[PDB]
């Protein structure tokens, strides 16, 4: 009989809920009632990116704030020059089904993955004029959905097998395996200190993990639908989460509870990108209504609307220095937005 | 523009030129999706033409075909079924001998209904391949068909039994006006299956050929 | 089977670890999040638009 | 590894014609822009011709314009340079240099061995006495402001050890080339440039050649030899 | 008179309705060519809008003529230029419509061999052939020849034959191939095995409407050319006939940009 273990599991869950309620005394909306509102924010597409022949599924910003890498279903990885719009590289891909792409912090490697269950690492600083695949990370039985670079040698990967893995480039083996997710994990984001990273799965939950020991500390709940996007706050003690349900939720690594939700009645679509700004005041959320609304992180107010896409927006990232914001949609176009 | 800046611009134009050439080749290739349920004769159909998903390429009458075997993903279907939007047709494989083995046919019907009423495939033609007909004739002579369908009223023959199964799969679509479903029976020694796929995609090519003409 | 018992035991142990960590007040966490935005507000191009002279775009 | 072997040298009578075949092996010749640089005996370097990756864009030196014709064969990975009406000043060692848009610049990273042919941007004193273990600084000057509107200064530093092909050291006067020690460094302000070396070694003896990649018309420097003290 | 009163009302309808329709269609067509994988149909359709637009740009010249019963007398240099552009726009629209019908027929009767054979270049050649044929066959007519009226009888011995020769090759042959391609296109759209009911009728109806527009509009003006050779006299109903072809300039965009 295993019902005795279930009974004590429910008691532990009740204790967790009771602890969250005790620590909750004031809503983030109430404490920020004396802050001057931002007002209205207008962003214009300074540069549009042309050259993709299929829907764009992922895009990542380099650490130099100039180089952009975009992944599409056409099977081509393109390294874009944001300032000058020219294409630095065009890496052919063995598998045309790509769901995620990563840029190394040092800029010498580019990662890609998709339905082939393989995280291909491409060497972008070859002596030759071409870019080869340095490693083909294999071992995942589920579709790759998000991969991020800890450093030039360590790369984390979230796949459709409901398990996240830490990969070693030199040996091509899983150093640590993250288990505990019932549903397949879609999106992940690394903390600024690289020691932590959150994972969002279809089980309507987000989990905090440790790189060193490969164990889960906190499980975040509150979403009524599956999680599609999740990003870390600039500070590192918080993180926002996106879901198919038209709502954005902000959690803390210390309070271990939701503070304020970002939702509207006029919106009923899904969320694909939740990337934060540099200062963390602005929350940019990509949606399925061809729109990328601007959310005030401290007030859940509508400060601006980013429109101009003819299809669903699938990727959205903020550059390292926060100067400009790039948005990629299924219309095979990437738009870089800036203020005036 | 500087000396090296102009050189970078020229490289981008050459990169764009190569990208356009590859896209023209891709636009001339027919994409097909294989969505069989529970290994319902996936091997026999694939071998008749000419690790995660399997990419199968074959050419028939100067037309290149791309077939994807995505049934081995074993994950959330709705999280990657949108990547197959715009596909020319969907090839469905259902074994006729699985009705005698929470029935296996009901599992195929549930997955068929999921993709026939899917938003991403609201106009994609479906090619239903009812394979393993050789064993169906032998099985129908020793096992009644009423096990799978309690509402069946016909006899234990084969021609009427096959029509009833085909009819059941043809009433699972709520968009019959805008989407057509093709049904075929394939045996072990059959060799005309590739022609039927070619015939099915010709109609799809017809629909999208006059779409650029401003007719639909 | 033993797999179900082991899986249930792991879930119980995992839940204990989640509740064993220290928790801070929401208001205290609210101030830290508010302070970071206020401190870095002047260096956020999205919050405060920059002139075209220093704008790379 | 990366190799660039040239052939087609020897004794050429004045007014004749000859062709140089710089064979390419170990790298993608199709995506690499190629340059021709000749070095007169006991003299410096001077740019001759350049061909882009797609052969669409080709420039030429003023002294060799029209008389010299260049071509490339991407499938055969071989670079050609046919010459017409060779003069007395055309005798030099011709090097084929592969250039690619890399790190925001076009490094002259690899230089060929060269072949024997027989028929603005000033530098400091050609001879400077140096000793191992000491720091030596080499200065440079330009007739025009090499700084561009994009904030990039186009300066290239080259090392030509005796009995060896020139090797790139610093490109864009701020980024070290691949395979070079961290001792070398560069600085400048768009008109005056200096190169600083932390610690000298027995392999640092040679002639330092400066180069500008601003306009085309890449004018090399006279050279700076660092001989060992007695 | 009553003839001038009605001829004015029809002309302004084409100008006031066609120009918003043609310009809006022009903006959509240029984007499609700029978009990746431009089909040869769009290139012909893009040239169709340009050919129609040129007719509408010279339309205000003819409204003033009907404004005050054949007034605004200007020299031959401008009248010939007005006639050259108007006739070239009418005639370029004839071949461009025939090219569209050819592409539609090739996209149904031979769909597989139409998929991996189309190139943007083929549409350019077809458009260029129509452009050179229209200008080439119109510049010979212009140099041979209120508005212009009955010339000398001796000069009419060459004005009329060159008009019917212009009408024969440059209209009937495109008309023959337009009917030839559309007849089989309409023929094989009802016996097709698997075509939707709400999509088969639309394709057949649009093809019939396009064929009707070609014959009804471009017909009477070119029919007058054949009448002139039999009855040796400048036709008196060319003013009404040319407006029918002008109706095509406004009606054609609505058939495609809708």
């Amino acid at each position: 009989e295993l019902d005795q273990l279930r009974q004590e599991a429910e008691q532990l869950k009740n204790q967790i809920r009771d602890a969250r309620k005790a620590c909750a005394d004031a809503t983030l909306s109430q404490i920020t009632n004396n802050i001057d509102p931002v007002g209205r924010i207008q962003m214009r597409t300074r540069r549009t990116l042309r050259g993709h022949l299929a829907k764009i599924y992922a895009m990542h910003w380099g650490t130099d704030s100039r180089l952009l890498v975009s992944a599409s279903q056409d099977g081509k990885l393109i390294i874009w020059d944001s300032y000058t719009t020219n294409k630095v590289h065009a890496i052919p891909l063995r598998s045309s089904w790509v769901m995620t792409c990563a840029y190394a912090p040092s800029g010498n490697y580019v990662a890609c993955g998709g339905l082939d269950n393989i995280c291909s690492i491409y060497n972008l600083k070859t002596r030759e004029g071409n870019v080869r695949v340095s490693r083909e990370l294999a071992g995942h039985t589920g579709y790759l959905s998000c991969c991020r670079f800890l450093d030039d040698n360590q790369i984390v990967t979230s796949s459709g097998d409901t398990t996240c893995a830490l990969w070693d480039i030199e040996t091509g083996q899983q150093t640590t395996t993250f288990t505990g997710h019932t549903g397949d994990v879609m999106s992940l984001s690394l903390a600024p200190d690289t020691r932590l990273f959150v994972s969002g799965a279809c089980d309507a939950s987000a989990k905090l993990w440790d790189v060193r020991e490969g164990m889960c500390r906190q499980t975040f709940t509150g979403h009524e639908s599956d999680i599609n996007a999740i990003c870390f706050f600039p500070n590192g003690n918080a993180f926002a989460t996106g879901s198919d349900d038209a709502t954005c939720r902000l959690f803390d690594l210390r309070a271990d509870q939701e503070l304020m939700t970002y939702s509207h009645d006029n919106i009923i679509c899904g969320i694909t990108s939740v990337s934060f700004s540099k200062s963390g005041r602005l929350l940019l959320a990509g949606y399925d209504d061809f729109n990328c609304n601007v959310w005030d992180a401290l007030k859940a107010d509508r400060a601006g609307v980013l429109a101009g896409h003819d299809n669903r927006v699938s990727c959205l990232g903020v550059t390292d220095d926060g100067m400009a914001v790039a948005t990629g949609s299924w219309d095979s176009f990437l738009k870089i937005w800036n203020g005036s | 523009l500087s000396a090296e800046d102009k050189a970078a611009v020229e490289r981008s134009k050459m990169i764009d030129r190569n990208l356009r050439e590859d896209g023209e080749k891709a636009a001339r290739e027919v994409k097909l999706l294989l969505l069989g349920a529970g290994e319902s004769g996936k091997s026999t159909i694939v071998k008749q033409m000419k690790t995660g998903i399997v990419e199968t390429h074959f050419t028939f009458k100067d037309l290149h075909f791309k077939m994807f075997d995505v049934g081995g993903q074993r994950s959330e279907r709705k999280k990657w079924i949108h990547c197959f939007e715009g596909v020319t047709a969907i090839i469905f494989c259902v074994a006729l001998s699985d009705y005698d083995l929470m029935n296996r046919m009901h599992e195929s019907m549930k997955l068929f209904d999921s993709i026939c009423n899917n938003k991403w495939f609201t106009d994609t033609s479906i090619i239903l391949f009812l394979n393993k007909k050789d064993l169906f004739e032998e099985k129908i002579k020793k096992s009644p068909l009423t096990i799978c369908y309690p509402e069946y009223a016909g006899s234990n023959t084969y021609e009427e039994a096959a029509a009833y199964i085909q009819c059941q799969f043809e009433d699972l679509n709520k968009r019959k006006d805008t989407k057509e479903i093709y049904t075929h029976f394939t045996c072990a020694t059959d060799t005309k299956n590739v022609q039927f796929v070619f015939d099915a995609v010709t109609d799809v090519i017809i629909k999208n050929n006059l779409k650029d003409c401003g007719l639909f | 089977n033993t797999a179900s018992i082991a899986q249930a035991r792991k879930l119980v142990e995992q839940l204990k670890m989640e509740a064993n960590i220290d928790r801070i007040k929401v208001s205290k966490a609210a101030a830290d999040l508010m302070a970071y935005c206020e401190a870095h507000a002047k260096e956020d191009p999205l919050l405060t638009p920059v002139p075209a002279s220093e704008n790379p775009f | 590894d990366v190799q660039l072997v040239e052939s087609g040298g020897g004794l050429v009578q004045p007014g004749g014609s000859r062709k140089l075949s710089c064979s390419a092996s170990g790298f993608a010749f199709s995506s690499f822009g190629m340059h021709w640089v000749r070095q007169a005996p006991e003299k410096g370097l001077e740019w001759v011709a350049y061909i882009s990756s797609g052969s669409g864009t080709i420039y030429y030196a003023d002294t060799v314009k029209g008389r010299f014709t260049i071509s490339r064969d991407d499938p055969k990975n071989t670079l050609f340079l046919q010459m017409t009406s060779l003069r007395s000043e055309d005798t030099a060692m011709y090097y084929c240099v592969r250039s690619i848009y890399y790190y925001g610049s076009s490094p002259f990273d690899f230089w060929g061995q060269g072949t024997t042919l027989t028929v603005v941007m000033t530098q400091a004193t050609s001879s400077v006495p140096v000793t191992p273990g000491e720091s030596v600084s080499i200065s440079c000057r330009s007739s025009k402001s090499l700084l561009h509107s994009n904030g990039n200064t186009y300066l290239y530093w080259f090392l030509q050890r005796p009995g060896q092909s020139p090797q790139l050291l610093i490109y864009r006067m701020s980024n070290l080339a691949s395979g070079v020690p961290d001792r070398f460094s560069g600085s400048g302000s768009g008109t005056a440039f200096t190169l600083t070396i932390s610690r000298l070694e027995a392999e640092d003896v040679g002639v330092y050649y400066c180069m500008q990649h601003l306009e085309y018309p890449l004018t090399f420097g006279a050279g700076t030899k660092l001989e060992l003290k007695a | 008179d009553w003839k001038s009163s009605l001829i004015l009302m029809a002309y302004i309808i084409i100008f006031l309705t066609g120009l918003p329709a043609n310009l809006l269609a022009l903006r959509a067509f240029v984007g499609r060519v700029r978009q990746p994988q431009p089909a040869p149909v769009h290139i012909l359709l893009l040239s169709l809008t340009l050919a129609d637009l040129l007719l509408l740009l010279l339309l205000p010249f003819k409204i003033i003529e009907a404004a005050s019963n054949f007034r605004w007398y200007l020299p031959k240099i401008v009248c010939a230029l007005t006639g050259f552009g108007f006739y070239s726009s009418i005639y370029c629209s004839t071949w461009l419509l025939a090219g569209i019908s050819i592409e539609r027929y090739l996209g149904v009767a031979f769909p597989v061999q139409y998929k991996l054979s189309r190139r943007p270049l083929y549409g350019v050649i077809a458009a260029l052939v129509a452009w050179v044929m229209s200008f080439g066959h119109c510049t010979i007519v212009i140099i041979v020849q209120t508005c212009y009226e009955n010339f000398t009888d001796e000069q009419l011995d060459v004005v009329l034959p060159v008009r019917l020769e212009l009408c024969l090759v440059l209209f009937f042959i495109p008309m023959a191939v337009t009917i030839f391609c559309y007849w089989r296109f309409v023929w094989i759209m009802l016996t097709q095995p698997h075509v939707g009911a709400q999509r088969r009728r639309r394709a057949v109806g649009l093809a019939v409407v396009t064929l009707l527009n070609f014959l009804v509009c471009f017909g009477p003006y070119n029919v007058s050319h054949l009448v002139g050779f039999y009855q040796r006299k400048s036709p008196w109903w060319r003013s009404i006939a040319v407006v029918f072809s002008s109706l095509n300039a406004s009606l054609d965009p609505l058939l495609f940009y809708f």
